[PDB]
């Protein structure tokens, strides 16, 4: 059970140079691993076999290096459409463990989040339930806060978040916690308020409404 | 005495053989302790520690054979490392690791007894050249680099331009051989080698196969005795945690006979024991029947009898 | 070749023993392959798929025997399907299922051999009549339908009717008995016929054991010789997930051997494994130890030699 | 018969080794039905229950021997039974328990036929004395009371002033030797006693040792033989349950072969069946495996053979 | 693991003609299973051996047929005496499952219960607590609700039902939901209704009291 | 897993003649279980090995009987460096059972303890929680209450007790039962009174004060 550690636990760059990646290992594989390119939503594909020699019809920019403990992983000419979770594995012992998770992003630059708090619909108050959903929309990076307040109360746990992928298109994100209550306590109060922390923000922003406003 | 004087040779080496973890081969078989085990009987025990085996991080394999350059250099220090330990007139104690270790411990030990034999107990022949693999492994291609018969059947492997082919076709005898390739038996028969896999043990039983073993290479000339050692031979009933298990393999009775007469010859003066992976046992009481056997053998190797054994005095004071 | 020209018959049958699991004797046996494992030698493997037996639900029993008249159909639709199989020049494998097939088996056989010869691998004798049974299955009972000398001695059993006594005592011969009854042992005395329990294995030696059984049966005249096996004769460890589970069987190096000198013969004409219960394995680890037991069995009855096995052109090219 | 007409003795003892849980030796091979296994041949079974072992609280030591005397008030209570049921002209059946017990179970027996011989299977030839010990443990040191020619060698143990050497060197057979003393291959060496270590068996095979162990025993004189018998030589794979587990003993099917052909002598005229540990299973399984190995035997020495059994009628009526 | 489903959950029939049983199993177990009679509180009873022939003892009527998926067991004659909980189960593959029970009922006609509600006693005000228990009896068949009410809350949770077996004698039905409460509950309120729906009852039969009255 | 049971739970004896201790076992161990001696904070210590013959450096008195249920360990002259956890423990049957027990005190005379309520610190005020810690001290035996009142409220689960060893110098021992609140429940009351009940103390001794008192 040799712990793979990734030395990038993520990474964002905005395509160009050499975007090297590492992963270490808890003993000496010696050359006896591998790194493969799990994109999103999709099945892993094999990127190096082992440590270096570019495993069959991969491109012109993928080397890596290691021999035996500390590896590397050489992402040397970007190429945009590469942005997926890389891997290395061990695979020489038993049993064969993965890497942690090397998310490649995109690093445009920090954004604020167009936030936007929904109240439930009144058909929810026909369901008997309330939902409060507070948007974030079109910024970077994903390092945000939602502090929910019912009557300016800080809330959470009957908050779910929803964190979009990074687009291709703009490299954005878009979040939403959706302040899950019952409708009972959704009667109990009206200043439905979303104070929103993101670095794209100058502020907490916090988003409001009134329970029969909008 | 002139028996049972041991140079201890320890070789954590793993990369002529795919699965890692043969590493720990001279790692667990010394704190198994196999030095005290020695010690009671009349042991001169000398360890000369492990080797440091260098990393090529560049060892381009060949077409098929896959890291030639670090097995290579592996091979040709423990060449050196073997003909030092034979220099001082021990018996070769060597250990690992896997088959590629081998050849180096056969070629430092035909730099001082070149009339030497090998009895290569083992599941294969391990006889595959770089043109007849199906793996490229080097530990299934340790012997073919040892015959003079392959000269020139045997490509110019990077990292191995040291070997020299130092036994012939008759001076090789193998038991043990359940998974042969036919690229191996095509060899085996086409080189007429002496061979002894299961089916004439099963027919001869054991005791007639060691006789004709001995009467094969010691009834012509009495000679140095290399004994290469691999555990799948031995059924994996008793070694499951070996780098290639095949079932059907020897009884521990029957390898414990084998080596028994082996020590009765005394003209041992060799011995290799591989493919010992401890990462391969699926319970550790899997790793500790293994290494015990293994331990065994090798304690029956230098006088371990069944039937006892005392030192040659009274008791009865 | 001559050998190895397969025809494949599987029967997933059961209902000649009471443990229901049999039936997917053939469905592990070909998901295990062993079509695949005959098509690297040259093997002309031809399957011709499973037999439909059908379920007669008025299969009204004997005294003690049970189910009579299922069992009766199955063979006679088996001798049927093996009579037609060894018009086509092949060997006939088939394999089940228990041995009530057996029946079956040898009757087609002896439709097209009648100068046949029987080796009964098994724990058991499987003699027993409908009289001097006490389970009254037909799995028990095989054998003694088939000879000659006990005719008279078989009742009318409903649906064996066209069951013709083919082989003399002299005819057949077992290997491994282990577990016999008392009117098995008194009828085995009887008629005299030659056998090998396992004490006589255990004082000759399993190459001794075959080479008399080969002398009993082809040193007189060169016949066609049908093996018909069964899996417990082999020793649970190797064979856990089998019907009738005997401690002490025959080893698994020793049923290769057995299976070696068959092929080595040449006249294997037939073969029957039986008795293969997956649902009698414990862990799934017990039914893969058994069906790659039984699977290495037939390939070494269709030349799988434990020394190696080469197609006849040159490998060093 | 005269053969297989059995007194049984149970001796739930203990204290001549250090692991507790020998005493539900009789205990558990009750429960498994010895008795009703013999019962079908005709075996003359009588059971003379189990014998009371008095607790003597100061059982002072020797230098390294230690309990003396209770043992010896154990053996001695034995002898008076073993003495008692052979002048009933039956068969002593001893079963406990450990091999302290069978010093008097050889002296009762030796008490009715002083021209006796034993086969001691044994993983060890525990021919110890109190001086070449090194545990002190009496089931290690049952046999120096009984040799001749240790007379004088034995000290004065307190408990056994009674016991009178009853054999001579030439008199006893060991088999299955693997776990020898330097002192006990000393004293072997020095007796000139005729034994088989598995060496010997892994050469000749079981048949040959088996024949000419009753070539040396019953080819001069034709005498009562007392099988005494140890479950640890036989393979633990077989029995796991034994007091002094050592790997590489014989397989099942040799101790059945070996007490098969005892049977067919008809000399076998006591047996001793000891180190039974229940309490040294790791699974109730192991437990179970190793009762019915010791049982098989029992049977086997009482005419069970593999090959088959019957009453001699006719059973074709 | 074949699961045995038998076809009639329950039954209930007026002793007279054939009341044939049903069991299926997931395989084909052909013919290879039995029939059993575990009686109230009492060992099961061997009814047939392999899906026929009657095993060793039956009197009439008690045949079977199957082979060898759906099996079925024919009562032909009913006989009463012969009301008991039946059991198919496989034998012929391990581990060997039972069915799932077969009650066989009386089916005399659908009868209101006769509802009595009980205070709790004043020695059980002595020990601190309060069980509240509302009778059914005599009726038919069990397809009966309770619903406390507690100065007229639905309530539940609080109570424990008690279900008669099948009297023998008319063929009737018991029950008694068993309002156990703390004797501080009960002390908190009076009216003490227990609303019992019954196909036998034409209304929700709700019987009451007040704390201190009977 | 035969149960050994010691006879003596505990043992309490001013230092003096014979005493002698005992085990006993759920079979027949038949002499083949042993002594030791695990003193306080310390590795056990071998006093017997087989049921007598007074083990390698004992220095006088330590003998004992047995053979073979109920075994006995004679403390005969008793040398009060002696006091110590006593275990018999069986070997020769596994797996292995030790004993319960033997923790041996000192008979002094039945102390009072001197009781020492004590407020949380105003730093505590400060953590926002709150420990009221209640002193027992010098007396004998360990056998004592502490019953916690909150403006006289009997309240436990709030307290952690916390037991001297027994003392080489005067043989005493204390206690602190350490009622552990909030801030908030230690701001609803002032009167902290400890109801301690002792041998030694006549009365059940409640040390109390007030929030803000000391
Ligand atoms: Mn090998
Ligand atoms: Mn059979
Ligand atoms: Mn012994």
């Amino acid at each position: 059970e040799i712990v793979m550690t990734q030395s990038p636990a993520t990474l964002s760059l905005s395509p160009g140079e050499r975007a090297t990646l590492s992963c270490r290992a808890s003993q000496s594989v010696s050359s006896y691993l591998a790194w493969y390119q799990q994109k999103p939503g999709q099945a892993p594909r094999l990127l190096i076999y082992d440590a270096s020699n570019r495993a069959t019809g991969i491109p012109a920019r993928f080397s890596g290096s290691g021999s035996g403990t500390d590896f590397t992983l050489t992402i040397s000419s970007l190429e945009p459409e590469d942005f997926a979770v890389y891997y290395c594995q061990q695979h020489s012992l038993l049993p064969r463990t993965f890497g942690g998770g090397t998310k490649v992003e995109i690093k445009r630059t920090v954004a604020a989040p167009s936030v936007f708090i929904f109240p439930p619909s009144d058909e929810q108050l026909k369901s008997g339930t309330a939902s409060v959903v507070c948007l974030l929309n079109n910024f970077y990076p994903r390092e945000a806060k939602v502090q929910w307040k019912v009557d300016n109360a800080l809330q959470s746990g009957n908050s779910q978040e929803s964190v979009t992928e990074q687009d291709s298109k703009d490299s954005t994100y878009s979040l939403s916690s959706t302040l899950t209550l019952s409708k009972a306590d959704y009667e109990k109060h009206k200043v439905y308020a979303c104070e929103v922390t993101h670095q794209g923000l100058s502020s907490p922003v916090t988003k409001s409404f009134n329970r029969g406003e909008c | 005495a002139k028996s049972r004087t041991i140079g201890i040779i320890g070789a954590p080496f793993s990369k002529g053989q795919p699965r890692g973890g043969v590493e720990e081969g001279p790692t667990v078989l010394r704190k198994a302790g196999l030095l005290e085990k020695l010690k009671e009987q009349e042991c001169d025990v000398k360890d000369y520690g492990d080797l440091p085996f260098a990393d090529i991080p560049n060892d381009s394999p060949f077409q098929i054979v896959k890291n030639p350059r670090s097995v290579g250099k592996a091979s040709e220090q423990l060449a050196g490392k073997v003909a030092e330990v034979k220099k001082n007139g021990r018996i070769s104690l060597v250990l690992g690791g896997d088959h590629s270790l081998a050849i180096g411990s056969i070629s430092g030990h035909a730099r001082v007894h070149p009339d030497l034999g090998v009895i290569w107990v083992d599941a294969h022949t391990d006889i595959n050249t770089p043109l007849t693999t199906t793996s490229g492994n080097l530990h299934g291609q340790p012997v073919s680099f040892l015959l003079k018969e392959l000269k020139g059947k045997i490509p110019d492997v990077p990292g191995f331009s040291w070997v020299t082919p130092c036994i012939s076709a008759k001076d090789i005898v193998y038991i043990g051989l359940r998974d042969v390739d036919p690229g191996e038996h095509y060899i085996l028969k086409t080189l007429g080698i002496k061979y002894f896999s299961m089916t004439e043990v099963d027919r001869l039983g054991i005791g007639k196969v060691m006789e004709e073993t001995l009467s094969y290479l010691l009834g012509r000339k009495k000679r140095p005795i290399h004994l290469s050692f691999d555990v799948d031979g031995l059924d994996p009933s008793f070694t499951p945690a070996t780098g290639t298990p095949v079932v059907g393999g020897l009884t521990y009775r029957e390898g414990l006979y084998i080596t028994e007469e082996i020590y009765k010859t005394g003209l041992l003066s060799g011995l290799d024991i591989m493919e010992v992976n401890p990462s391969l046992g699926k319970t550790p009481e899997e790793v500790t029947r293994t290494v015990n056997t293994a331990v065994a053998i090798t304690l029956a190797c230098f006088g371990l009898a069944r039937e006892g054994n005392h030192k040659p005095i009274d008791y009865l004071n």
